[PDB]
């Protein structure tokens, strides 16, 4: 724990920005139909992007980075960060996530079976890791600060590696019996990358069937 | 080019 203080304000940041209960109540409260399911998912996503931006801002030395690479990182990690947060809802059964009803809506929102299947297979796998909130938080931070996104890569690594080290330590400090556990997590990140292509195809399908998104989502996903 | 993201970052 040489300087685990950075973990302090990361969890502070991770708990800081939150989805309003009035908005997440719609997952439970509203009609269940293909159209309403899609609209609720779109509202959740566009709200979560704003939560994401506020989390990213608070990250160590994010604001000191190059301005246009900051956009490149936000755009590159958006889908992956939403998959991770949604995974956390399903895995921990976050009350305000209403996971069983969230699942009903995802399974009837115009998404192909081809994408539903690996989506929920991913959710189950990540759940079986039995991760803590600090793991979810650090993985999210690591995912956001990826040096290999399209469009200097070096200064991103300076911000990311410290977080990878803290995650590396917490595995050896909270799972001593499995020293393949850190590797396990990193493997699931590669599985997470798989959903970038899936999501681009999902957007195409939705668009040709006359679905529109929000200005914010349209910007961050290049719609 | 990415006005809304800039706006959220600067707010
Ligand atoms: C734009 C819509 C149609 C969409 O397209 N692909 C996906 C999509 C799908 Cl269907 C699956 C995975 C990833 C994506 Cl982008 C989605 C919906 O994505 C979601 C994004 C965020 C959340 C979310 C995030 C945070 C939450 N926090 C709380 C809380 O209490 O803090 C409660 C509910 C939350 C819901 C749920 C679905």
């Amino acid at each position: 724990p040489d300087q685990q203080t950075l973990l302090h304000f990361i969890m502070d940041s991770y708990n800081k920005q939150r989805m309003p209960q009035e908005i997440t109540n719609k997952i439970l409260k509203e009609e269940f139909s293909a159209e309403e399911n899609f609209l609720i998912l779109t509202e959740m996503a566009t709200n979560h992007v704003q939560v994401l931006v506020e989390f990213t801002k608070k990250l160590p030395g994010f604001q000191t980075l190059d301005h246009e690479d900051q956009i490149a990182l936000l755009k590159g990690s958006a889908v992956e960060a939403m998959f991770l947060r949604s995974a956390e809802i399903f895995n921990k059964k976050l009350p305000s996530g209403h996971s069983d009803l969230l699942e009903e809506r995802i399974r009837n929102s115009g998404i192909s079976d081809e994408y539903i299947t690996p989506m929920f297979s991913f959710y189950k796998s990540i759940g079986e890791l039995k991760m803590t909130q600090e793991e979810y938080a650090l993985l999210t931070a690591i995912v956001i600060l990826s040096p290999d996104r399209q469009y200097d890569r070096e200064a991103v690594e300076k911000l990311q590696e410290p977080l990878l080290d803290v995650l590396q330590k917490l595995c050896k400090i909270h799972q001593p019996e499995n020293p393949q556990h850190f590797a396990e997590l990193l493997g699931r990140l590669t599985e997470l990358r798989t959903f970038n292509h899936h999501h681009a195809e999902m957007l195409m399908s939705w668009r040709v069937n006359d679905h529109k998104f929000t200005p914010l989502l349209e910007e961050i996903w290049d719609v | 080019d990415h006005q809304l993201l800039r706006y959220l970052l600067d707010k």
